[PDB]
Order: structure tokens, then sequence, then C-alpha cells
């Protein structure tokens, strides 16, 4: 549907420059102490979260190799151990995952 | 007249600044390494006795300037606008630090100094008002206290609700003015001359001069008003968001002069409070606070 | 085609305290065994090259080349300096305006050491007070003072193509003695960045 | 094609005299070819006009439009050269003086339709122009008070001049 | 009380079944925020079925249908159920993650089983009591 005459640039300029059509500023921006990067007040930091996922992938890779087959999910609890930490009696009766890396500072 | 004292007080403050500026020849480069938790290890080459922690914050980002209220130079609290003196390790202190007790004291002292400024100019020049000292009370006490000695003419006068509101208006105007806290370390001899008329201020200058091996004393100036400080103060008066003159308690030994301890509460913009919370805090801040 | 060779054939070693300093002139005679045979080689092609009189001719080239910087006389500066020297003088002056002046030389210029199909490089010792002030694109002053004299002692190497009949002495390189003090610092302040690391990585 | 925005960045002012105030720095940066509509980019440009360097970066980081990501890269590049070449001492001490987008050369193609129709396919490109001035953003406008408006009206009545009389 | 998901009611449960099976296997899954919230209730109720007892015949039918991989069925009754015996609820932790930068800008969240062996998530921390405002509140508390 076309108007019976061409729409003037002046008319068009007013429509696009109306405040309703302009981009709004956001004041909910926050700083992440953990990563030192920006975050939203309702959103978690991704720089630190990225570390968790990367460690999770590495941990998951170790578990997959240890299982050695599909549909081999243990019926017993699982635990992760890093270099410098040795399985204890409390770790008995739990699947033990060994990580070549030392215990991460953030991970406890 | 009080205006004359402020004029001469302002001049000596200005001349001291010139002498310190003249004392330092040329610009000397000092390597300051950032030991702050965020962006650690950055080393800034800075001009000695010229650069301030605010300049370093300007170098990094505006977020640093807005959220930094103080600086930890070699583990020592430093005002954001205090010129740097040597190569050191610098960290920025914020209101949300895990241990803001050092920050709390600086905010506590700065609020007391602002209260003292209000008292001296609140009363008419006809009456005689002399500031005795700013008592140091814990934040847990719930109110910051400033002691002032009034003239005999005011012995029978007690502030009303409107009079207390007038004091807050002066304090609110000072916050609105957003006057930066100027910092000068001055010898007792000059400091004694600056506050010679106020005998009570004279002794406080002597006490600080006595503690340190030298006679250097810490002087802070808000606009024309100047006062001695126990420690570092807030960079600017705009930090406070809520301000209130809760109550005034007259000390019983008022024979030579009527010593009044004024109770007030203030909150920084970084730490806003709910309306009901502020009301309860103001009510809890109207109780006499002793020094223990 | 190259009319100059980068580098110095043999780097002369300056002795500490030479600024305080007959005497040094005799040192060349003592070291003439090392350099006079080289001086003869320049003399063979020219026969008018003398260590005593070269500094005056050398000094003019050094000052004149610096003058071209004020007027950005690139064409003139090409002749004064060798191809190697030209980029060094002007590369860092891009988008900058500089007022450079030469104050009276503190001590007379003297040839210090020379070496040599055949390219002859002559080291000349110059102590001179100069005034330098560099401004930004916007005219803001960023380095030096407009009319303050700074006393600097340096050893300047000029070079000539002996083989070419029209070969002439053109400024090639400068030797900086270790005992010389550091140059004046820039007005603006610099920052040394901290290490950059990936998320999983830790501070070092 | 015209590239005068870059030439504006090549302008060199005469050396300032010692008794002359330090000239505020001006940085002209632009991205000539962007596979984006100028109008959409203009909306982003309009909002960020007059804002500080840090504020603009923070707003862009949480923006969902592709153009905003492009602007942030352009803004980051402008800041880097400003410190590197325009002698900007403080990274935070920068604000967006000007921000606008321009049309870029497009590509012409025919859009086929499944049922024998055709359309005019156009590959849009745009230019983005920003000028950055060292220093904090200028203070915002303050609306006129009732007293200010009233005074002007009285002045206007007094300022009136009689027409076509001796 | 239910989000309109899937090409049909079966698809939602099958999609939930796929989501539930993955979470049990890995114990921490990243998915769109809406899906994570929808499946959080099912995961909590499944843990209750594990608590009901391994011998419970009804639990097996629920576990067998919901968990396509049958190796997880022993795990639920012998790993998940023993783990959560002390807990009375809140077995699943769901947090909002920044939206995917995949040109669709989907709302993202991460749902994990509490007590897992995976590294702790970067959870938000409330302000410390040492803060000036908290210290002032502490004084008011002491007086009262
Ligand atoms: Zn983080």
């Amino acid at each position: 549907a076309a108007p019976k005459n061409r729409r003037t640039i002046e008319v068009n300029r007013c429509r696009r420059r109306n405040p309703q059509k302009l981009i709004k500023i956001k004041n909910n921006i926050d700083i992440c102490p953990e990563c030192g990067h920006l975050k939203q007040k309702h959103v978690l930091c991704g720089y630190c979260y990225e570390k968790v996922r990367q460690e999770t992938t590495k941990i998951r890779q170790q578990i997959g190799a240890q299982e050695g087959g599909p549909f081999r999910a243990p019926s017993v609890e699982t635990m992760v151990l890093y270099t410098g930490e040795k399985p204890s009696e409390k770790d008995q009766g739990k699947r033990i995952v060994e990580r070549n890396i030392k215990r991460p500072s953030w991970f406890t | 007249s009080p205006t004359e004292l402020t004029e001469m007080r302002n001049d000596l403050f200005n001349r001291e600044k010139s002498r310190q500026l003249s004392l330092t020849p040329r610009t000397e480069k000092i390597e300051v390494k950032h030991v702050g938790k965020t962006d650690p290890g950055t080393v800034f080459v800075m001009n000695k006795n010229i650069s301030t922690p605010y300049s370093c914050a300007m170098h990094l980002s505006e977020w640093y300037c807005s959220k930094s209220i103080l600086a930890l130079v070699d583990g020592q609290p430093w005002d954001m606008y205090k010129p740097l003196t040597k190569s050191c390790e610098i960290k920025f202190l914020t209101f949300k630090d895990p241990d803001p007790k050092e920050v709390n004291k600086a905010y506590w002292r700065s609020c007391a100094m602002m209260l003292g400024c209000v008292i001296e100019r609140a009363f008419k020049d006809d009456y005689v008002v002399s500031l005795v000292r700013a008592p140091e009370v814990p934040v847990i006490a719930g109110a910051f206290c400033y002691d002032v000695t009034l003239d005999k003419r005011l012995d029978e006068w007690m502030p009303t609700k409107e009079n207390l509101r007038s004091f807050t208006k002066d304090a609110h105007a000072l916050i609105y003015r957003d006057l930066p806290f100027e910092t000068l370390d001055v010898d007792a001899r000059v400091a004694l001359e600056i506050f010679q008329h106020n005998k009570y201020k004279v002794d406080f200058i002597e006490e600080k001069a006595s503690q340190n091996p030298e006679r250097i004393v810490k002087l802070h100036r808000i606009g024309d008003f100047i006062d001695v400080s126990e420690g570092p103060l807030i960079p600017r008066t705009s930090v406070c968001f809520q301000y209130e003159v809760s109550a005034v308690h007259n000390l019983n030994p008022s024979q030579p002069n009527l010593i009044r301890r004024f109770q007030g509460l203030s909150l920084p913009t970084h730490l806003r409070a709910q309306f009901t919370i502020w009301d309860k805090l103001v009510e809890r801040s109207r109780k006499m606070v002793t020094e223990d | 085609h190259l009319a100059c060779t980068a580098g110095i054939f043999d780097p002369y070693v300056p002795p500490e305290g030479d600024a305080r300093m007959l005497t040094q002139r005799t040192e060349r005679l003592r070291k003439n065994a090392a350099s006079q045979l080289a001086i003869r080689k320049i003399r063979e092609f020219d026969a008018n090259f003398k260590t005593k009189d070269f500094p005056e001719k050398a000094k003019d080239i050094f000052i004149e080349a610096h003058l071209c910087l004020n007027n950005s006389d690139h064409d003139r500066l090409h002749t004064l300096v060798t191809e190697h020297c030209f980029p060094d003088m002007v590369w860092d002056l891009k988008y900058k305006t500089v007022r450079w002046g030469f104050v009276e030389s503190l001590e007379p210029a003297q040839v210090v050491h020379v070496r040599c199909n055949m390219y002859g490089q002559v080291t000349v010792r110059l102590h001179t007070r100069q005034t330098l002030a560099i401004y930004d694109r916007f005219g803001r002053l960023m380095y030096g003072q407009e009319d303050v004299p700074k006393d600097v002692l340096e050893y300047v190497v000029f070079e000539r193509h002996l083989m070419n009949p029209y070969g002439s002495w053109r400024m090639h390189a400068k030797i900086v003695p270790a005992w010389a003090p550091p140059k004046q610092p820039i007005l603006k302040t610099l920052m040394i960045p901290g290490p950059q690391l990936k998320p999983w990585e830790e501070y070092e | 094609i015209s590239r005068k925005w870059e030439k504006k960045n090549k302008i060199v002012y005469p050396p300032q005299l010692p008794g002359e105030p330090r000239r505020p720095a001006e940085i002209y940066h632009c991205r000539r070819q962007i596979k984006y509509s100028k109008d959409k980019m203009w909306y982003l440009a309009k909002m960020i006009r007059g804002m500080s360097i840090d504020q603009a970066l923070a707003q862009l980081e949480f923006n969902d439009k592709k153009g905003a990501q492009i602007i942030k890269e352009v803004l980051l590049e402008a800041q880097d050269m400003a410190v590197r070449d325009h002698n900007v001492e403080f990274r935070s001490n920068l604000h967006i003086a000007e921000s606008t987008s321009g049309r870029g050369q497009c590509l012409k193609r025919i859009r086929y339709h499944g049922r024998g129709r055709f359309g005019i396919m156009e590959k849009v490109y745009c230019h983005y122009f920003v000028k950055l001035v060292e220093g904090p953003p200028p203070p915002p406008e303050v609306p006129k008070t009732a007293v200010d408006h009233a005074k002007d009206y009285i002045q206007q009545l007094r300022s009136r001049t009689i027409i076509h009389t001796l | 009380v239910y989000r309109r998901l899937g090409l049909g009611p079966e698809s939602r449960i099958h999609l939930l079944r796929n989501l539930l099976t993955g979470l049990v296997r890995h114990e921490r899954i990243e998915a769109t925020w809406a899906r994570a919230d929808e499946m959080r209730g099912y995961a909590e109720k499944l843990i209750d079925y594990g608590k009901l007892g391994d011998t419970n015949e009804r639990a097996m039918r629920m576990a067998d249908f919901w968990l396509t991989e049958k190796d997880l069925i022993p795990k639920l009754f012998k790993v998940l159920a023993p783990r959560f015996q002390g807990q009375n609820g809140n077995y699943t932790r769901m947090l909002q993650i920044p939206n995917r930068k995949e040109q669709d800008r989907a709302k993202m969240a991460v749902i994990e089983y509490k007590g897992n062996y995976l590294p702790p998530l970067p959870l938000p921390h409330r302000d410390s009591n040492l803060t000036l405002l908290n210290q002032l509140l502490l004084g008011l508390q002491q007086d009262l």
C-alpha cells in the first residue's frame, strides 16, 4: 500500500527522530569483582563462568575416558581429585576422577 | 568578624600551597605499580608531588574514579586527591570493600568536619561560636558527634525543630555545592597562628604536633572553612546522599562556656537507605553518644 | 644502488671524563696508528681531509640538517645526511612542529676516529647547547622548552663515498657515549601495561 | 568516493604559543564500508551523541544489535589511536562529540521468485563517522524556569519598536 | 501453569525427557532460561521419587520412561536419592547466563544438581556485614 503521494523527507525525518523510535540507554550495568569485567545486576559474569565450563569440559573428558563405554553411568557417587590430592577413605565407594592439573584456587 | 578570619585563613592556606609547589623543582618521575585487586601490576610513571590517585583513576577508566573513594599507597590510606610522593604500590579503596573500617573512619571524620562548618556560619556574627573538637565515636554508635562551645548569650537558647532543619539545609547545601576536601600538612607554628583565636583549636594542634616527631599537623579545608583532621577525609562533599542533624546535647559542665555535642547521621551515595530504615536510624541517632 | 652502508666499521670507545677535557688531541696521535692509515685512505682520494679542519665542515652539516627539521626541508636534508640517517631524523617528527636552535658550542669540535667499494666513516665529537621544543598536531607543547639551552656531548659519524669523484661527506650516524646522561623526559605520562591472560589462566 | 573525514584527522594546527591555552584534542575516526543500513546505525549514533567514552562502551557492551558491536570496535579503535597519536593522557577523559552514519556504495542484483516474478535485490553498505573530543562530556541542558520565561516576555514587550511612525 | 512448548503435548514431555536425561548424566546443563525453569520442577519431583525408594515399582516406571538411558536408573536410586536424603528440597540450582550470541539472542540459564562433584558455580554474594551501612544496622540491632 502506497500513499497517494511521495512521503517527504521532512515528514520522514520527524517520524524516525521521534523519541519513541530512538534507542534507550540502560542504567543497570554493573561491574564483576570476580572477573573485573562488566555485568548486569541480574546477569552473572561470563568471564569467570567461562572458566567453570572449560574446567567442566576437561573434567567431563576425563570421566568419559575412564568409563570407556557408552551407557556406563555408575550407580555410585562420583568425586574429582587433582594432582597433589590423593584418594582418602572418605572417597571409598565413590567414583574417583583424577586431574593432572593441581587443585584450582577457585575450586575447593 | 568571622569573614575576616576566613579571608586570612584562606590566604595562608593558599600561600602554603605555593610554598610546597615552589619546594619541588621540576617534575620527578615515580614508578607506581597498581597493587589493586583489579588490573594488578600496571605501573604508571607519575610526577612526584603532582600526580594524585585520581589521575591514575583517570588513566584507567571512569569506573575507577566513580567507585574509588580512597587509595592504599604502600598499604596506607591516601586521599584520592593527595599528590603522590614516591614510587609505591597503589590500591583503590571503595565503600563496598570487605573491610571498609579505614574508609568508615575517613567518612566519619569528613562528616564531622562538614558539621563543624555548618555550626560556625549558622549563627550570626554577633554571637561568639568556637569549635572545640570533633569527638571520635564508633560507627556502631549510630551518629557522628561534633563539640562546639557557644557564647554566654546563647546559654538559654536551644534549637527547635525548625532550627535543626536549618542546620540540615546548610549541610545539604554544602553537599550540593560538592566542595572537594583540600588537604595540607602544616607545621604547628603556622597552624597555631591560623587558629590562634580559638584556644580550643590551639590545643588540638598541639596534641597532633606532640604525637609526631615534627610539628606537622593535618589540616583540611572545605571552601573557606578549615579544620584539623585526625586522619584522611572524603575527597568531596558530594559523596554523602542522606544527611541529617539528629539532635543536640548540651554538656553539663557549661560554666566557662556551653559545650554542645551535636548528633548527625549521613550516608554516601554508594550506600543508599530505605525511607523507613533512614527514619529509624535518625531516631536511633538522636540519643546521646558517649566516648569509650 | 647504495651511497652509504648502515652501521659503523669500528665503534670508537669514548673515555669517561672526556667532557671535562692538547691531552685528548694527543690521544688521537697515540691512536693515529689505528686511524692515521685510515686517514691516509681518505686523503688519497681527497688529500685535503684533516682531523683538525674537518669538524668545522662537519659541524655545519650537523647544524644545517637540524635546521631543515624546523622547516621540514626534506630535499635539503637528503644532501646533508646519508640515506640511513634521513629516516631517523624525521620519522618520529611526523605530524609535529618543532622549534630547534643551536646555542654556541661549549667546546670546539674535534675528529675522534675514522675508518673505511670504499666507504669512509669519520667520528666527530660535538658538545653543544641547543634549544628544542616540539608541539602536538594541535600545537600543545609535548617535549622540551622553547628557549632553554640543554648542554649535550655526543659523537657524530659522517660518511663519504671515496670511490665516486663527486662523493662528499654526508651525516651518517651518531655514537652516544655511555657516560652521557639520559635525554629529557616527555611531559606526558606513560603507563606500563600489566600482563594479559585468558580466563582460565592466572595472574603472573 | 570521498574520504575527507580522514583528512580532517590529518589537520595539523600551528604551534601554540606559551601564552596560549592547551588545545582540546579532536579525533576523527570512521569506518567507510559496513554491510549495514545507515538508518539503523544512525539510531545507535543518535543516542550516543555527547556521552563519555566509558559510558558509551558500557552501553554498547549490552546492546543486542549487530551495528552496536561494530560501533564498539570502531569506538575502541578511535580511543586507541587517540592515545597513540593524539596525545590523550587519560583513557577515561574522552567523550563522543559527534556520531553520524552515511550511505555507502551498494551492489545490484535481481531477486528471483518461485512463480515467475522477480524483485530488485540490493546489498546495502554504509559509512560511520564519529569525532571524539578529549575531555568529559559537556554538561546537559537545564530547562528554563518560570521566572526565566516570564522575564523574557517582559523584555520582548519592551524590545518592541513602533512601526511606520515618526 | 504450563509453557506452550513443542509441536504437541508429547513433544514437550519428550523434549523434557531429553533434557532430564542429559542433566542426570552430566548434573549441569546449559539451556535456554525458559526451558530450564520449566524442567526444574520435574527434576525436583524426580528426586522425591528416588527418595520414595528403589523398591517402589511406580518409581521405576517413571524413571524408565523419563530416562532413556537405563544406566542412569541405578544412579538415581543409588546416587541422586542417597545424596539428597538430608535435603528436603531445592535439589536443583538454576541461574541466568548471558544470552547466546547466536543472532537469535535467546535467554540462557544453567541448571545443575546440588551436591554434584562439578566445580562450584560463581554464585552471587550478599554484601558483608563489615560495610558501613551494615555496621550501622548492627549498632541498631545491639541497642534493641
Ligand atoms: Zn567475573
